[PDB]
Order: structure tokens, then sequence, then C-alpha cells
RNA sequence: UGAAGACAUUGUCAGGUGGGGAGUUCCUUUAGUCCCUCGAAAUUUGAGGCUAGAGGAGAAAAGUUACCACA
């Protein structure tokens, strides 16, 4: 039994996509945020997360619409970020 | 004669032939027999209590309920309380650990009542070695506003950082600049503080190197060095501001190349500066001439403190206002 | 309902602690109740804001919340075992809210709510005393009424100004209280 | 002073809400309108205003040494560790604390596991493993550890029995001297 | 599991290399404070209080002097 | 607590004298690095050791603080802590 | 047309930082010129400049410890 991280393992083309592989080592990056609203989502979602799974199935599926609201603001953020850059 | 009192003085003292010379030279002779008694000798130990997480009475209550024999120590400080006697150590009491209260020494209270810190009021210090003096600070203006803790060494900077998140003070940022560059990085600030690197005399019980380790080539580097570093200080505060702010000029030396002609260089190469009334309770007035050379009479407004007349260091205190 | 309910249910824990036997069970159980003053630190305020708290030897089964906010609130501040020892900022906390109880409640609960503390702070003085004095006051960080936990709120910051408030409520028998109360204050 | 990514964030948050019970009170708009924004430099992070964060944005990075209060440590796996620096706010608004004797305060400054003999009150609605928050007589903060075991069966173990154990204790400030 | 048969069939190999290094550095410490020895008997030039420098850094500063 | 020493019989080539000076720190004790980090007193282990009380004259007319000293004994087979000054 | 109100706010220069975005593949240790510049000192110093002895796939993660816990 070994950690799948160190074997050399192809990533594979499920129903998940595999998008656009990023060599390991050579060149490979990250992204940077922090946001004031989003983050505060994460506040709710994290205390979702340790309390667990809600038995009410519309509060679970309104906290869940809560973490969809921060992600479509997060998103209009970024495209926002990138209208800004164009301009510039 | 005299001659015969600088080698008796350097014979039994063990002082430095220089050093000995100009100290015997501000004082009057029996005046200079009983400073020496007192320089030599140690110095009381005092404790200024954390107003945050505690008061006067309250901690004083708890340590002698732990077995220390306190005593709150004069008129001037609401936050000073003397030691005695202590069966437990003051650094093992489970109130030193939360920052109830911390050691100091009394020099090290009276350039923070020189200045008076505001709510809300961005403020400095470019030597803040041991951190007494910014925990002191942030005391008064009750966790808010700004202090920029620096220190030019990073070894003293592990115990800055120790004693201040002890103490609780959550809005000091330290770094590790020479001040001299200071101005340069950000400037105007409401209430600056300096305790500038100096030649130690005011304190030989803690440092017993400068009875002879101090000659005639540190006596001119070493208040050089202090002129760039007060220069500084006025070129980093603001001129006007909601709330005054004032500078403070505080030397743990009690040489006169070092105190009140550095402040002579800056009140003339600066004439934006004023000196007014220090606000300390006591002191003794700073002198208007020493060797043939003329200082402005802003001077008497300065407070120096001795040993042999208050059991504290020796000391510097001035403060300036800046106009321009 | 749910607020007499609750109060139902307050003395009732409250009482099993009171047991002799069940507190030389506290070396043989941790029955432990600072969930539960956190509970009523919360509905303080709740029951401050309901009118509904008199209606028309026993421990538990007393109709009227006003008794039973009593025998809660002597409970807490006045234990049986131990009686002084006594966490700090429960003592601050408490009393401070019990300011706030002494302004939204009707007349007969007040005195009953006054003639319990005193006996509070005679009992305790100095622990306490730090909250009227505002030399004795702690400059850490700026009060915070809603707070979820006792320990939360820092009452050692904010002095006691609702007992001037309460010279100006009725002055024959409420003022009573406030001068024993100062009184008793001033003889520690 | 890079602030935390969308990774880090929820791992500071998590075992910060494994000792805390109102997370919204330090991520809260104050009276000033400014809020505590959490920065991190050389893999520890901090906790700290967002104006005395602003302005710290002139010292230069690899340069500056401490600012504010700092919450913890980043390890290498990407784990997060508490260390007393965070005490303060940690008992500010703690969930679940325990009181002990003075002959068992000073075991925790010089650094034990706290033993059932010198517990001085519990609190209830604790599990197995539970961070708590430890406390003299006079509510003095002493630093922050998990319960060794449950409501029940905590105390059916010796009276020399491990309580709860110990995770940082106040006693560290007397290191860096 | 080749790695582990090798460090098998070493073994005690390991631990003789490894007690002859620690025993050299003993003996290259004790020489360069032998160095030490005839630099300042024969001449010497310092400062009142003492180089804050670890060893084998002061050491090789004075060596430098030479 | 037994096994702790803080003056050191200090031997100084020129002068031929021996006294008592406190021990300041320890700088390297060759048998191990480790042992140099919790100060183990072993043979041929430098320390430093505080001249004030001799007063050497060092260069530009200063009075010495802190020398180097070599431990000549074994202190764990006799009680006392003897060295040699490195000048 | 009313309120705030010379507060903000705004823009331009001169800076600090910049783990972020776009591209891209000199410092360290030591000494001297006690020569030049800026400081300081009742005449001598300090800080920069210049010169010469020795070193050098790229924010994703790497080397090391007479160290800790585990296997």
């Amino acid at each position: 039994v070994y950690s799948e991280k160190e074997l050399g393992i192809p990533q594979l083309n499920t129903v998940t996509p595999v998008g656009v592989t990023k060599p390991k080592g050579k060149k490979k990056g990250k992204v940077f945020v922090d946001d004031r609203e989003s983050m505060n989502t994460i506040l709710a979602m994290v205390e979702a997360e340790k309390q667990g799974q809600i038995e009410s199935k519309i509060m679970r599926a309104r906290q869940l619409e809560e973490i969809r609201e921060a992600r479509r603001i997060e998103a209009e953020k970024k495209e926002a970020e990138r209208k800004a850059l164009l301009e510039n | 004669y005299t001659n015969q009192l600088l080698k008796d003085i350097c014979a039994y003292y063990g002082y430095n032939e220089y050093l000995a010379e100009k100290l015997l030279n501000l004082f009057p002779p029996r005046e200079a027999f009983a400073f020496f008694e007192a320089n030599e000798t140690p110095r009381p130990v005092v404790i200024r209590t954390n107003t945050l997480r505690t008061h006067r009475r309250d901690l004083a209550q708890a340590l002698i309920n732990r077995g220390v024999t306190l005593e709150p120590v004069g008129k001037w400080s609401k936050v000073g309380l003397q030691v005695f006697d202590s069966k437990v150590p003051l650094g093992a009491t489970p109130e030193y650990l939360a920052g109830h209260y911390i050691l100091q020494a009394a020099s090290s209270f009276l350039p923070v009542m020189a200045l008076c810190p505001q709510e809300n009021e961005r403020c400095l210090d470019m030597a803040a070695a041991p951190g007494g003096k910014t925990t002191h600070m942030a005391a008064l203006m009750k966790n808010t506003g700004v202090i920029f803790a620096n220190d030019p060494s990073k070894s003293r900077a592990k115990g800055l950082i120790g004693n201040i998140h002890r103490l609780g003070v959550r809005n000091t940022i330290v770094c590790n600049y020479d001040a001299r560059e200071f101005p340069r990085v950000i400037g105007g600030f409401d209430r600056v503080l300096l305790d500038a690197p100096c030649s130690g005399t005011g304190v030989i019980c803690k440092d017993p190197s400068v009875k002879t380790n101090r000659d005639a080539k540190d006596f001119m580097q070493l208040p050089h060095t202090q002129k760039q570093l007060l220069l500084a200080a006025i070129d980093s505060c603001n001129h006007a501001s909601k709330t005054g702010g004032y500078i403070v000029y505080s030397t743990c030396s009690v040489c006169v190349e070092e105190n009140e002609e550095v402040v002579n260089y800056a009140l003339s190469r600066r004439p934006n500066v004023k000196l007014v009334e220090t606000g300390l309770p006591f002191g003794k007035e700073g002198f208007t001439s020493y060797m043939g050379k003329t200082f402005h009479p802003s001077l008497k407004l300065t407070r120096r403190f001795y040993p042999h007349l208050y059991n504290v260091d020796g000391f510097f205190v001035a403060k300036f206002k800046k106009i321009g | 309902d749910t607020s007499r309910e609750s109060l139902l249910c307050t003395v009732t824990a409250f009482a099993l602690l009171e047991g002799q036997d069940a507190h030389n069970a506290r070396s043989d159980l941790h029955l432990d109740l600072s969930f539960f003053i956190t509970n009523l630190y919360r509905s303080l305020l709740s029951l401050s804001l309901n009118p509904d708290l008199e209606l028309g030897n026993n421990k538990i089964n007393l109709q009227t919340t006003t008794v039973l906010l009593l025998r809660c609130l002597t409970s807490v501040l006045l234990p049986p075992w131990n009686i002084r020892s006594v966490p700090p900022i429960r003592l601050a906390a408490f009393c401070k809210q019990l300011m706030t109880l002494a302004l939204q409640v009707p007349e007969k609960s007040s005195q009953a709510i006054l003639g319990l503390l005193q006996d509070v702070v005679h009992t305790h003085g100095r622990k306490v005393a730090a909250l009227w004095n505002t030399e004795e006051r702690k400059g850490d960080g700026t009060y915070k009424p809603l707070s979820e936990t006792v320990e939360g709120s820092n009452p050692f910051t904010t002095t006691i100004w609702e007992g001037e408030l309460l010279r100006k409520h009725y002055c024959p028998k409420v003022r009573e209280g406030l001068k024993a109360m100062e009184k008793e204050l001033r003889s520690i | 002073m890079r602030p935390l990514t969308d990774q880090e964030m929820k791992i500071v948050l998590d075992k910060l809400a494994n000792y805390m019970t109102d997370l919204k009170s330090l991520i809260a708009p104050l009276e000033d309108g400014d809020r505590y924004v959490f920065r991190m430099q050389k893999d520890r992070v901090y906790y700290v205003k967002l104006s005395i964060a602003n302005i710290a944005t002139c010292v230069a990075r690899d340069k500056l040494l401490s600012l504010g209060t700092c919450l913890g440590k980043m390890t290498k796996s990407g784990k997060f560790r508490l260390h007393i620096t965070a005490l303060p706010i940690l008992a500010q608004n703690a969930r679940y604390k325990i009181w002990v004797k003075d002959n068992g305060a000073q075991p925790f400054l010089y650094g034990s596991n706290i033993v059932k003999a010198h517990v001085g009150r519990w609190t209830e609605d604790c599990p197995e493993h539970s961070g708590c928050v430890v406390y003299n007589m006079a509510d003095i903060p002493l630093g922050f550890g998990v319960t060794a075991r449950s409501t029940a069966e905590a105390r059916r173990l010796d009276p020399t029995g491990i309580v709860c154990f110990r995770q940082a204790d106040c006693g560290e400030y007397l290191r860096d001297e | 599991a080749r790695k582990q048969r090798d460090l098998k069939k070493f073994g005690k190999a390991v631990q003789v290399q490894k007690q002859l290094e620690r025993a050299k550095q003993k003996r290259e410490a004790l020489d360069k404070i032998n160095q030490l020895k005839r630099k300042r008997a024969e001449g010497g030039a310092l400062g009142a209080t003492e180089a804050d420098d670890p060893f084998d850094v002061a050491v090789d500063n004075e060596l430098s002097r030479d | 607590m037994g096994l702790r020493y803080k003056k050191a019989n200090v031997t100084h080539p020129t002068l031929n004298v021996t006294v008592q000076l406190p021990i300041l720190s320890v700088k390297k004790n060759p048998s191990n690095p480790l042992y140099t980090q919790l100060g183990v007193l072993t043979k041929g282990t430098i320390i430093e050791v505080n001249v004030s009380d001799l007063g050497i004259v060092t260069a530009s007319g200063k009075i010495a603080w802190g020398r180097y000293a070599q431990i000549t004994n074994n202190p764990e087979n006799d009680g006392c802590v003897n060295a040699v000054l490195l000048v």
C-alpha cells in the first residue's frame, strides 16, 4: 500500500473531465483568491461540514444554494477582473 | 587636588581615565561621590501593570496571595508597583504568563508618560529591543491605532514578538529596519518614540563594560549616530494632525555629547521644532552651557534623571513639536 | 409556553446537582451546568421581554416563572455547595444582565430580583465590585451585550449605571433595596 | 504578506471551529467599518485588523518580522497548528472550559497534561475528544487542549488518570527570552 | 526490496565507517583548536568581547588573518 | 542540579596565574555537537569565561570581558572544572 | 428645486511594498585608493563611490541535522 501521489499515475478521462493537464514540476502554477463575502460563505460551509449533513432537506438545499450563490458571485468578480485586465 | 582625585577615583572604582574625567566634570565634588555610589549599586526592581488584562490593585492582591512583597511606588505612577521580596520567581507566576504584568525599569516608564498617546493614533518606536515601551504605549491607546515596532537586530526581535504577543497587543507590526532609513519607508506619523543606542553610562549596573570599554573614538561615532537617528524623527512626523503629535527623545546616558548636544543640533538644523514642558512630574533642568558652547534656552524645559537623587537609571527626556 | 418549559427544566437540573449524594457524586459523575448557564444567559433577554412572568413546599412544580427565575438565579450565583467558589466573569455578566432585567420587569418580580442581588454582593463583594468603580475597570475591548457565551461578554469594561435608572423607578419600594444594595456594598 | 487561498482558508477555520463557538464574531464588521483579515508570513498566519493590514503592505515581504496576532503555523504537510499566541482570541469566546486547582495550575505552566486530581469544575457535552480551553479560579487563560475521555469515561478512570490533554500552554512565552 | 537487500548485506560495514568519521571529526576539531593555540601563543590584536559567529566560521576567520 | 557548574579554574599562560572566573557559555564540544547544545563540559571543550577580574588590556586600550578557554581536565571524574585561557 | 458641505472626493508628481498579473532566462566575503561625494568633529572620523584576492528550467517546491514521535 502506497500513496497515490507518489505513484506517477496518468490522469483518466472519466465522467469528470480531465481538462488541460499541467505538467508535473515544470512550470506548475496555482491560483490566488481571498474575497470578503465568498469567504463569509466558506464560514457558512465549514460548520455545515463540521456539524454534518442536515436531516432537513429544505435547510440542506438552502445552504447548498448559498454556496452556489457564493460561487456565482466569485465567478462574476473573476470576469469583472478579466474585463478590467483587458481594459488595462 | 583634582589630579589626585582622578587617579584615586579611577583606582578604587575601576573606571577608565577618560570617562571618570568626563563624569567628574559635570558634578560638584561631593555630588560626584554620591553619584558613584549609586550607579555602581544595583537598582530596585519595578513592575508595570498591564492595564488591558488587570489593574493595579487586583494584581497587587494576587501577587501577595502568591507571597510577593509589593509596594505601590510613588505618586508619579498609577501603573508602577515596586517589589521587595518574592518566594516564587517573578516570571513563574501565572499572572506573568498571561501578561498581567511585565518586568521593567523605572527609566522605561517615563518616556511613555512623556508621550501622551491617544486612541486611533499612528505611533512608532525606532528601538524597542526589550519591548517594554511598546507594550506601555499600547496600554494607553486601549488596543487601538497602530505601532510600528522597529529594531535593527533579529535576535532582539524574538524577545519583542514573545513579549508583545504575551501581553495581548494585537496592534503592533515589527520591522527589522535601520531607523535612519525609516522616514523614506513610510513617514507621516503622529507620536514617534526614539530610545537611541547610547553610551550606557546611565546604567552601569546592567552593563558594567562601560567602566573601561568606552574611549575617545566611541564618544564621536555614537553621538554622531544619534543625530541621523534624531533628524529622522522630525522628518517622519506630521506637521499637522487631527490630534497633535509629538516626538520624544530618550537616552540611557548621562554624557553631555550624547545628551543636550544632539537636541541642540536638531533644533538648529530644523527650525520647525519647538520644545515645551515635558509633563514628567519631577526632574532636573538641562544645562544651557557646558564647555564654552551655548545651547538655546529651550533646554531648561528638558528633564534629566540621576541615580543619586532617584533610584532610577541615568536618563534624558525631551519632547518635540512639529510645525511645518 | 417554551419560556416556562425551559424554566420548568431549569430548576429541575439545578435540583439534581443540589442532591447531597449527587454533589458527593461530583467526583462520581460529571454533572456540569456550564452548558446550561449559557442557555439562561442567552435567554435572559427573551425572559425580560415576556410579561407573562406572573400567573395564577415544592421545588419544581411552581407555576410562575418569576420564582422559577429566582430559584434559577439563586442556584447560579449562590450555590449551596461551594458558595464562594464561583468564576468571576460569570459574576460580572449575570449581574450586568440583572441590571438589564431590572429595566424590563414588573414590580413584584423586581424586588425579589433586587432582594436577591444584595445577597450576591454581600457574599462575593470585591470580585464583582470592580464593575461599579471605574478605576477598577479593565480596558481590553469594548463590551458586547449580545454574546453566545457568558465569558464572551467582557463586563469588566462597562460600569453599572442602571442603579441610577432604578432611582427613577418607584422610590417607596424599589429604592429601598437600592440603598440596601449600596449600603452593603460600602460595608464591604 | 500573502492572504490565504481557498484551500488554506478551510483548514484554518476548521481547527478554529473545533475550539470556537461563534465564528461570526471573529469575522464581523466593527464600528469603524473595518474588519479582521487573515494574512500569512513565512508559513505562519496572522490575525489582523484590515487597516493595520493595509499599512503593513509597505514593509518588504522577506524583511517584515511579525504583524498583529499569530493564529498559528502552516505545516509542511498542509495541516494547521495553534500556538499560544492564538489564545487571547481563543479564550475570548471558547466553547468548553476547564478549571484547575492551584496545585494543578502550575503543572500546565510547566507543561503536563491535565490529570483528574487537579480539575476544579468541568463542563458537560464533551465527547471523548473535544477541544477545551483551561483557566484557574480567576478565569485567567492558561492554555488549550483536547479532552482525553468522554463525559462519563473521563471520571471513571483513576484519580491519577489523565482527564484532558495538553496542546499548548502559556509557559512557551518563557522560552524565547 | 532492492534497497532493503543492499543495507542487509552492508550492515556492520555502515557502522564501521560511521565510527571512523566521527573520530575523524574529533581529530580535526582538536587539531583546529591546536592551530588556534599556536596562533595566539606566537602573535596577537583581539576585541574586548568575543565574536558571535559560531565555530568553524569564527576559527576560519582567525586562520584567514595569517 | 548537582551536575551543574557555573565557575571554572582557568590558567593564563602569560603571568602564570590561575583564578576562578564564571563560565558565560559553552562554545563547542568536539565529542558531540548534541553535547554542545546542552553545554556538556568534557575534555577539550571550549567555553567563554569572564576575564573582567584579570583586566587584560586589549588593543585600542580596552578591557576584555570574554575569552576562549579550553577545558583540560575530565570534570566527570574529578569534581573541579579546570581550563586554560587561549591567549 | 432642497440637504451635506469647503469635509471628503478628485487628479498629477516624488516614493515604499508587491508569494498577485504580463513578459524575461548582479549580489556575498575581504582589503586598499584615506583618492572623489554626502555627513560629523576647534582639524580627525563615519556613510556612499572607485579598484582588486575568493564564490555562484527556476513559487511549483527542493538539500541538511550525532534532533522529536511512529513503523
